[PDB]
C-alpha cells in the first residue's frame, strides 16, 4: 500500500527496445501503481484517444522524459489543466521490471534515522561490562652498586683482550 | 541555478563523511590494538563530540539552505553482474563485487522492524487525549523554557 | 618555579570555573524553538535529546573533575603548613 | 577481539548508510549517468507536523536530560 516501489510488469512489452516503446507506455496494461478513475478513464475504452486529453480534462503519463540506450523511464501525474503536468512518483524500468525513484531527503532521514539508532545501540552494550570502583578502579567483565663504572671500564679491558668469538 | 543549490548542500553533505570515516577508521584500529588501559571519560568524550558535530553538521546541510526533501528524485540508471570499477572508484573500494542486488539494496528506504511497533504505539496513544491536553502542555512548558532563559538571561550579569 | 606551579592551580582552576558555565550554556541554549524551512522535522528531536544526554554527563564529570581536582591540592596543603607544626614539636 | 563486537557492527550500521548516501550524492553531482528534475510536490500531513513532534520531542529531551542527570 506504499508508492514507494512494486515489481509488477506485463511480459509484452519487455523485449522491445525503442524510442516509441515508452511513449505508448502509458495504460498498457491495468497495474496498481497505474492510479485508475480519472487517470485511467482514457484508455482501454476509448480508441484514437491521445488528442482527446484535453478536451474532456483526461490525464496522461509522462512521456517528455525518454532515453534510448539504456531503459525506459514512465511516470504517473495529475492534470486538470491543458499545458501542465505535475507528478508525484517516477517508475523507472529495470530490464523490463518496474521499480519507483524516491525522494532524497526521504531516504536521507529514513537512513540516518536508522544511523543513530545504530550508533544509540553501540553505546547501550558499552556500560554491560565497564564496573567501576572508587578506590579499585574500572575493570572489564574478562640498578647499580656505582662501581660497575670501573667494574665495566676493567672489564672494557678485557673485551679488548678476549673480545667475543664467533 | 538550482543544481549549483543542490551542490552547495551536497558536496559539504559528502564532506562531512570524510570526518566520519576518520572517526571510525581511527577508531578501528584504537579498539584493536588499545582495548586494554579502559578510559571510560576518554571515550565518552569522543562519543560527545560525534553527537555533538556530525550530528549538528548534517542537520544544517540538510534542514537548511538546501532543496526540499520531497524534490529530488534518486534514479538508479546503471548496474551489471560483473564488477563496476566507477563504484570502487568513488567509494574507495567500499561496497565491492557490485551484484544485481545490491543496487536495489543500496536504496533501503524500509526502516527497522520496531519501527514498526513505535507506528503502531503512534496509532495507538492517538485513542485516548491527543493535540488537546498536549498542546496546551507543550504550549505552557515552551513558555517554562522562556522563562528558564530569561533566568539564565538576567543571571548571565 | 614556586611562581609558575600556582599559576598553573589558577589557570586549571579557572578552567573548572569556566567547563561548568559552559556546560550549563549550552543545554539551555538548544531549546529554543525555531521555524522550519525545509527541515523534515523528524530527526531534530532525537538529535537534541542525544546531545542533551552528553552535555548533562559533561555536568557530571565537570563535578568528578572538582572531586579530583580537589584531592590534588589536598596533598599539596598537608605538606607544607604551620597551625600546630612548632607547637607540638614540644608538647 | 572477544568484546567490543556490537559496537563495531553497529557503527558499520551507520558506515553503509553514509557511504550509500556519499555515492549517490558523488553521481548526482556527475552530469552523466544522471536525470536532473525539479519535482515540486507537497505532501499533505494528516496532523500539526511540527508541533506533533514537539508533543514528544522536547518531553523526552527534558526527561532523558533529568534521567541522565540523576544517573550521575
Amino acid at each position: 500500500d506504499n508508492l514507494l516501489g512494486i515489481s509488477w510488469v506485463d511480459s509484452s512489452w519487455i523485449p522491445i527496445l525503442n524510442s516509441g516503446s515508452v511513449l505508448d507506455y502509458f495504460s498498457e496494461r491495468s497495474n496498481p501503481f497505474y492510479d485508475r478513475t480519472c487517470n485511467n478513464e482514457v484508455v482501454k475504452m476509448q480508441r484514437l484517444t491521445l488528442e482527446h486529453l484535453n478536451q474532456m480534462v483526461g490525464i496522461e503519463y509522462i512521456l517528455l522524459h525518454a532515453q534510448e540506450p539504456i531503459l525506459f523511464i514512465i511516470r504517473k501525474q495529475q492534470r486538470q489543466s491543458p499545458a501542465q503536468v505535475i507528478p508525484l512518483a517516477d517508475y523507472y524500468i529495470i530490464a523490463g521490471v518496474i521499480y519507483q525513484a524516491p525522494d532524497l531527503g526521504s531516504v536521507i532521514n529514513s537512513r540516518v534515522l536508522t544511523a543513530v539508532h545504530g550508533i544509540q545501540s553501540a553505546f547501550d552494550e558499552a556500560m554491560s561490562y565497564c564496573r567501576y570502583h572508587p578506590s579499585k578502579g574500572y575493570w572489564w567483565h574478562f640498578s647499580s652498586i656505582f662501581q660497575r663504572q670501573r667494574v665495566d671500564a676493567l672489564l672494557l679491558d678485557l673485551r679488548q683482550k678476549f673480545p667475543p668469538k664467533f | 541555478r538550482e543544481e549549483k543549490q543542490l551542490e552547495a548542500s551536497l558536496d559539504a553533505l559528502l564532506s562531512q563523511v570524510a570526518d566520519l570515516k576518520n572517526s571510525l577508521g581511527s577508531f578501528i584500529c584504537k579498539l584493536e590494538n588499545e582495548y586494554g588501559r579502559l578510559t571510560w571519560p576518554s571515550v565518552l568524550d569522543s562519543f560527545a563530540l560525534l553527537s555533538g558535530q556530525l550530528n549538528t553538521l548534517n542537520k544544517v546541510l540538510k534542514h537548511e539552505k538546501t532543496p526540499l526533501f520531497r524534490n529530488q528524485v534518486i534514479i538508479p540508471l546503471v548496474l551489471s553482474p560483473d564488477r563496476d570499477e566507477d563504484l570502487m572508484r568513488q567509494t574507495e573500494g567500499r561496497v565491492p563485487v557490485f551484484s544485481h542486488e545490491v543496487v536495489p539494496d543500496h536504496l533501503r528506504t524500509k526502516p527497522d522492524p520496531e519501527v514498526e511497533e513505535q507506528e503502531k504505539q503512534l496509532t495507538t496513544d492517538a485513542a485516548r487525549i491527543g493535540a488537546d491536553a498536549a498542546q496546551k502542555q507543550i504550549q505552557s512548558l515552551n513558555k517554562m523554557c522562556s522563562n528558564l532563559l530569561e533566568k539564565i538571561s538576567k543571571e548571565e550579569r | 618555579s614556586k611562581e609558575t606551579l600556582l599559576q598553573s592551580y589558577n589557570k586549571r582552576l579557572k578552567d573548572d570555573i569556566k567547563s561548568i558555565m559552559d556546560n550549563f550554556t549550552e543545554i539551555i541554549k538548544t531549546a529554543k524553538i525555531e521555524d522550519e524551512t525545509q527541515v523534515s522535522r523528524a530527526t531534530q528531536g532525537e538529535q537534541d535529546n542525544y546531545e542533551m544526554h552528553v552535555r548533562a554527563a559533561n555536568i557530571v564529570r565537570a563535578g568528578e573533575s572538582l572531586m579530583k581536582l580537589v584531592s590534588d591540592l589536598k596533598q599539596f596543603l598537608i605538606l607544607n603548613d604551620f597551625p600546630s607544626v612548632n607547637e607540638a614539636i614540644d608538647q | 577481539l572477544w568484546p567490543w563486537d556490537s559496537v563495531r557492527n553497529n557503527l558499520r550500521s551507520a558506515l553503509t548508510e553514509m557511504c550509500v548516501l556519499y555515492d549517490v550524492l558523488s553521481i548526482v553531482r556527475d552530469k552523466k549517468f544522471m536525470t536532473l528534475d525539479p519535482v515540486s510536490q507537497d505532501a499533505l500531513p494528516p496532523k500539526q507536523n511540527p508541533q506533533t513532534l514537539q508533543l514528544i520531542s522536547k518531553k523526552k529531551s527534558l526527561a532523558g536530560a533529568a534521567q541522565i542527570l540523576l544517573k550521575g
